[PDB]
């Protein structure tokens, strides 16, 4: 029906049915999650895999069958018979190393326990970041990312608790997401911060005037290096895009780029011009001596506008030479049956 | 599968506490552990510790509650090996196949 509430309902229903306790639970994920990861590398050192490879393979063996590596990974390791390879290894490992392996898995599923309980964190603190312009499930998922993150980071042995945790983490990934995908032109962090400042500054400077701020004030109030070009800029590239399509005059039935007229486009005016142009200049270029001619129709008319350069193996002395004498015999002429005298431009 | 224990008495539970009272994990002393009467697998002191922790110094613990979690499923202790199909389950103690 409605997708708020929807999942809402969905997590909110599974932390009502498991929620983590405050310290028993945390720590037992906890511990099982840093295992894991003593567990992986032991594993890569003992079977000369890649804790890579070997983190995929656990995952793959907890979290889901050939149908989750086949579509979201296309196709690198065989759906079956690679993964399966793996894992036989890794029942080779004896008693003691078997253990690792056993652990891992344990590890890797504690890992997801964890996530699914602190995702009411994530919602209510996502909840505040709301109005940036970002859809709510866009914002709490960004915020998930990054809960995932901390739980990357977490060291249990330093006694601190992943609530607090989690929340730095979590509200960096926002933030960067708010930053980062809510304009359609695309705005650094930097300019992002940039424009609140120069934003809250106006609020500051609305207070007393009664006059919306010139764009001195604001340059003041900013500081150091602030000036009215400077702001005139930012609030330029601070107003979002329009809509291309918007209702339009009265708003009957009016489509806003029927008014935006086009400019590569050669109307026929110009298509015309190219025409004469193109049979008149090579009329010219033929009538010619190709030597320093070509050289400048082409030095010119063909690749990038080098007097030197220009010329093959004959200095510039023969290039002077030629492209004054022939540009004025061809210029002079001209001059006489005016062809080329309407400014074809 | 029941989880965590106090210090009520402290009987026939996993591995956690055993290094706490260094008596079995160090040595085998476990059946001294047993006071008085001795002289008249787990089996500890009448009672004496109470937390969920590691005891080099009582520094890596959590007191707290102890869960009674039951799970529906069936528990094979000594599972053996008859080879018709791939080896199911388990062997005695050595080798596992599952």
């Amino acid at each position: 029906k409605i997708s708020t509430s929807d999942p809402v309902r969905q997590y909110l229903h599974e932390i009502g049915q498991v929620p983590l306790l405050t310290l028993e639970e945390e720590v037992e994920l906890a511990r099982k999650v840093e295992e894991g990861m003593e567990a992986i590398k032991k594993l890569s050192e003992i079977t000369g895999l890649d804790p890579d490879l070997i983190r995929e393979v656990v995952r793959a063996k907890i979290l889901g069958s050939a149908r989750v590596r086949h579509i979201p990974g296309l196709k690198e390791t065989l759906d079956p018979k690679t993964v399966e390879e793996i894992d036989q290894k890794l029942k080779s490992l004896p008693k003691e190393h078997k253990r690792y392996l056993h652990i891992a898995r344990e590890g890797e599923a504690a890992r997801q326990h964890l996530i699914e309980a602190n995702l009411r964190l994530v919602v209510s603190i996502a909840k505040k970041y709301t109005g940036r312009g970002l859809s709510f499930l866009d914002l709490i998922q960004e915020g998930n990312q990054g809960l995932i993150r901390a739980v990357e980071k977490f060291e249990y042995k330093r006694r601190f608790k992943f609530s607090t945790y989690a929340t730095w983490w979590i509200r960096q990934a926002i933030n960067r997401a708010i930053a980062d995908q809510a304009r359609t032109i695309r705005i650094p962090v930097h300019m992002v911060e940039t424009i609140n400042k120069l934003s809250r500054t106006a609020r500051q400077l609305q207070q007393e005037l009664g006059r919306e701020p010139t764009y001195e004030e604001i340059a003041e109030a900013m500081g150091p290096g602030w000036d009215a070009k400077r702001v005139e800029e930012t609030l330029k590239i601070a107003q979002e895009p329009v809509s291309l399509e918007t209702p339009i005059g009265d708003e009957k039935d009016s489509f806003y780029g029927d008014f935006i007229p086009d400019e590569h486009l050669p109307s026929p005016v110009d298509a015309a011009t190219q025409s004469l142009l193109s049979e008149e200049l090579e009329k010219a270029l033929s009538k010619l001596s190709e030597r320093e001619a070509m050289v400048l129709k082409l030095r010119k008319g063909l690749i990038d506008g080098e007097e030197v350069g220009a010329f093959f193996g004959v200095t510039r002395e023969r290039i002077r030479q030629i492209e004054n004498k022939a540009l004025r015999k061809l210029k002079y002429h001209e001059s006489r049956t005016r062809k080329l005298r309407d400014f074809l431009d | 599968r029941v989880e965590y224990v106090k210090k009520e008495r402290a009987g026939l539970r996993l591995p956690l506490a055993a290094w706490v009272e260094k008596e079995a994990y160090k040595p085998g002393e476990i059946l001294a552990e047993l006071p008085e009467p001795y002289l008249f697998g787990d089996k500890i002191v009448a009672a004496i510790d109470p937390e969920e922790e590691v005891i080099a110094e009582a520094e890596g613990v959590v007191h707290l509650h102890e869960p009674a979690s039951i799970l529906v499923v069936k528990a094979r202790v000594y599972p053996f090996e008859d080879d018709v199909e791939v080896s199911t389950g388990d062997r005695v103690a050595p080798g596992d196949v599952l």
